[PDB]
């Protein structure tokens, strides 16, 4: 069985770690909700 | 029922299958996390109210409440709730999924699968979408938002 447990407030944190790129990707979304790359 | 971010757990032992957002009395997560199953919250039960496989979203106890959207320019924060770790904020500039139907923000962050449903926040603290439906190029998640 599936259950939920509170883990925190929804808040922005001023001291957050910062990481990751910002790629621009062409994609398609199919009926099953799956994204795939397009060329 | 308290507003906040929550782990979605299953049971021999317990495993974290995802995350979701309680806001305005409604629980929001990704369809692939729960497959629409009812959820326990203490002694109470949360039943699904709306869901859509193509958007990969589901709401419990009422209609989808989250409506903010990425502004297309600003950094955002993934409020990641990884299995076995405290909730933590990861700031990033989204990239973009370009589709035939318009552009969707995307975050190039690769967290454990049990992190799916974690909210992505704008600078005001509003939830602009949920993490965990995406593509591999590294994994890149759409910023998936529903309709209020």
């Amino acid at each position: 069985d599936m259950y939920i447990e509170r883990a925190g407030d929804i808040t922005w944190e001023k001291d957050a770690e910062v990481t990751g790129n910002s790629p621009r990707l062409d994609v398609a979304l199919d009926e099953s909700g799956d994204f795939s790359l397009v060329e | 029922t308290t507003d906040g971010v929550y782990r979605v757990m299953t049971r021999l032992g317990s495993t974290q299958v995802g995350v979701g957002v309680m806001q305005e009395g409604v629980f929001h997560t990704m369809w692939h996390v729960t497959k629409g199953a009812a959820l326990r919250s203490g002694e109470g039960r949360l039943d699904p109210y709306w869901g859509d496989v193509k958007q990969d979203l589901v709401s419990y106890c009422g209609p989808w409440k989250l409506d903010a959207a990425w502004d297309g320019l600003s950094e955002v924060q993934l409020l990641a709730v990884p299995p076995g770790e405290r909730a933590k904020n990861i700031q990033t500039l989204p990239g973009i999924f370009k589709t035939k139907d318009g552009d969707i923000g995307a975050v190039a962050l690769d967290y454990p699968a049990g992190t799916s449903g974690s909210p992505i926040l704008d600078k005001s603290g509003r939830v602009i979408g949920l993490y965990g439906n995406g593509v591999v190029i590294s994994y890149v998640s759409a910023i998936t938002q529903g309709k209020r």
